[PDB]
């Protein structure tokens, strides 16, 4: 069934329970964003 | 290789040439090789010579030595001009590749930015 409209889903449907898993990865350790700040002094722009 | 380093004398001017030997209007002569200097050694050597060095004349050596050759050596003959009128129609005088000024960048480009304290690293 589909939760939104009463109506079932039109096609048996293949269900259960499968083991899954999280991995190393997760966006809280990527993801960002710089509309300016640090700017090297070295080669003369934004790094650390 | 062995006009400036290594000693090794070269043989720039004037100077009538042959000493137990002639020693046609080029060079070197070794350093125990006695006979004197009257042309010097390092680079002034190559320095005095450039500039006293006919430019045109070698368009004429040169362009004489491409019609009656033999093709063996007279093969780097042509390619003498590709400097040599490179020099030439170009507007750019040789001597001065032998340095009377040598330079220095500016700072803000070979920094000497402050590491983690007083030791610094320096470019």
């Amino acid at each position: 069934y589909d939760g939104r409209t009463g109506e079932p889903f039109e096609g048996p449907i293949v269900v259960g329970q499968m083991f899954i898993m999280k991995l190393y990865h997760m966006v809280e350790d990527k993801m960002h964003a710089r509309s300016t700040g640090p700017y090297s002094l070295i080669t003369q722009q934004p790094l650390g | 290789q062995v006009l400036y380093f290594n000693k090794y004398i070269v043989l720039d001017p004037k100077g009538a040439v042959l000493d137990g030997v002639p020693v046609e209007k080029r060079q070197l002569l070794t350093d125990e090789e006695y006979g004197g200097i009257d042309a010097r050694m390092g680079a002034e050597a190559i320095q005095e010579l450039l500039k006293e060095l006919d430019l045109e004349k070698l368009e004429r050596e040169l362009l004489e030595e491409m019609k009656h050759p033999s093709r063996a050596r007279r093969a780097k003959a042509r390619k003498r001009l590709e400097v040599v009128r490179a020099f030439l129609d170009s507007g750019n005088r040789p001597e001065w590749m032998i340095l009377e000024a040598v330079p220095v960048l500016p700072p803000d480009l070979r920094p000497m930015v402050q590491v983690d304290g007083g030791r610094f690293a320096t470019s």
